């Protein structure tokens, strides 16, 4: 027992269809390894000022029979500053057509973001304090513990494959894993964080020359781009041509030249002999305007955003605190096996 | 963007 959904390339974010309610209101919710939440754009959420929040489907809860409310404040802050608020809820969810009932999720009333998230992560890193770090609410079963919990997939894990640049779709597969989508072999790597989906990333080799890291990346599908600690970030900006500019007071970003060279490629090395290669258009974010992000930014949180993962195949698996990798392979071709 | 932390 698998469960594949089909994620929606939308550029920033992937996002899937997941129904909500007893009459299964239809939402288009960013899928999200990075954040452990799922939430809802209610129908009368008052979006944040110049935000469309509303275009990507929406939920009324009093339209919904099986909808009741948990009487707690919801907020949650992404790494960007994005934010939603609302209370808590639980309903039935259903995914490519599996129904879990009674699932914990948030009716939000005001956000910053365009859409609805379905957060995958551990529970442990559920957003369960207000904005002052006090607890509002106990942690919880998120969906893919309920999906087991009910009897939907065996083992709390999932496999990702985002699917090529120019892909329209990819898949997520709860419960199971696409053995035809990658080459070499899946290999096993440690998750180094308990409560974010971090696996240990030994080295990068950029325009030829390895740079030495040694320490955890976020695999997010939530991240379009990828992030590194400031001085580890500069080294590699200074190697591919970056150039960091502060486009408002205080607010700094890496821009490369459009027309870099994008020839060659960047490859990540992590535990276990794997290696991740990703061609370095992915290095290259056309704004639209004839200015170009690099696809590196500063963080003080390393993360290994879209323009990574669209190059691997990736099984989570939450119950072995596990993730294993391989360079994928884009094929239509499919043998799922449950996991 | 930058989806929790």
């Amino acid at each position: 027992d698998s469960i594949s959904l089909s994620l929606i390339n939308e550029g920033p974010s992937y996002a899937s269809k997941v129904s909500v309610g007893s009459n299964k209101q239809q939402q288009t919710v960013i899928i999200d390894t990075g954040s452990s939440d799922f939430w809802v754009v209610d129908s009368n959420a008052q979006c944040g000022k110049g935000v469309d929040c509303k275009s990507s489907g929406t939920f009324t809860p009093s339209s919904s029979s099986s909808y009741k409310n948990l009487g707690a404040a919801f907020t949650i802050r992404y790494g960007d500053g994005s934010t939603s608020q609302g209370t808590w809820g639980k309903d039935t969810v259903t995914i490519n057509g599996v129904s879990i009932t009674g699932q914990q999720i948030a009716d939000v009333t005001q956000t910053s973001v365009d859409q609805g998230i379905l957060g995958i992560g551990y529970t442990s890193n559920e957003a369960v304090y207000d904005t002052s770090g006090r607890q509002t609410t106990p942690n919880y079963d998120n969906v893919p513990v309920t999906l087991k919990k009910q009897g939907k997939i065996r083992t709390n894990a999932y496999s990702l494959y985002l699917n090529s640049p120019s892909a329209e779709t990819g898949t997520i597969i709860f419960g199971g894993v696409d053995n035809a989508k990658y080459s070499g072999k899946l290999v096993a790597e440690q998750v180094t964080s308990s409560q974010a989906l971090t696996i240990s990333l030994a080295s990068v080799n950029l325009k030829g020359s390895s740079f030495s890291f040694g320490d955890g990346a976020l695999l997010d599908s939530g991240t379009t781009l990828t992030y590194f600690p400031s001085d580890f970030a500069a080294q590699l900006a200074d190697k591919a041509g970056a150039r960091l500019v502060q486009v408002a007071r205080d607010q700094y970003l890496y821009f490369i030249d459009c027309n870099t060279d994008t020839s060659g490629t960047t490859v990540f090395n992590f535990g276990n002999g794997a290696k991740i290669t990703v061609p370095n258009t992915e290095y290259v974010y056309q704004n639209g305007d004839g200015t170009c992000l690099w696809g590196i930014q500063p963080s003080d949180d390393t993360i290994l955003g879209d323009n990574f993962l669209r190059h691997a195949y990736l099984l989570y698996n939450l119950d072995a605190n596990t993730i294993s990798i391989a360079q994928v392979k884009y094929t239509t071709d499919s043998s799922i096996s449950a996991v | 963007v930058v989806f929790a932390f």
